């Protein structure tokens, strides 16, 4: 949750579209249910970066 | 996609389907004349 | 068990075809096989969702 609280800190300062918003959650939702180890979960970290 | 891939999510159709809630809405397709028709799998033939 | 149990309320009211009935009856014991904790039962949790 490290990155993905420092990108949510970051996404607290700029006013994401509600529409981007649940973008960016559920694409973190899914990080969260993907595996840290998986080159997939690499591919979509480097995503929510 | 199969849902065997990595990553597959549902078409975009069970998205509309999933926040419409009804079995009956009104799907509003646009611009049919740009569909794109190459080598790649030509989705025109999807749509039939 | 517990999701599957929101998910059974949930399909008490819909009347569902008895193809899919029985297709989310099977994958929801072949979910209740799987691990609480595996990555393939994250998978299984979000497509029966």
């Amino acid at each position: 949750d490290a990155i993905e609280e420092k990108f949510r800190e970051r996404l607290k300062e700029l006013v994401v579209p509600k529409h981007v918003m649940d973008v960016v959650d559920e694409e973190l939702s899914k990080l969260g249910l993907l595996d840290n180890h998986s080159s997939e979960f690499n591919v979509t970290r480097n995503y929510l970066d | 996609h199969r849902r065997t891939y990595v990553g597959a999510m549902p078409g975009k159709i069970i998205q509309c389907l999933k926040k419409t809630k009804t079995e009956n809405p009104l799907i509003l397709i646009d611009e049919v004349d740009k569909i794109g028709r190459g080598y790649q799998g030509d989705p025109s033939s999807a749509l039939l």
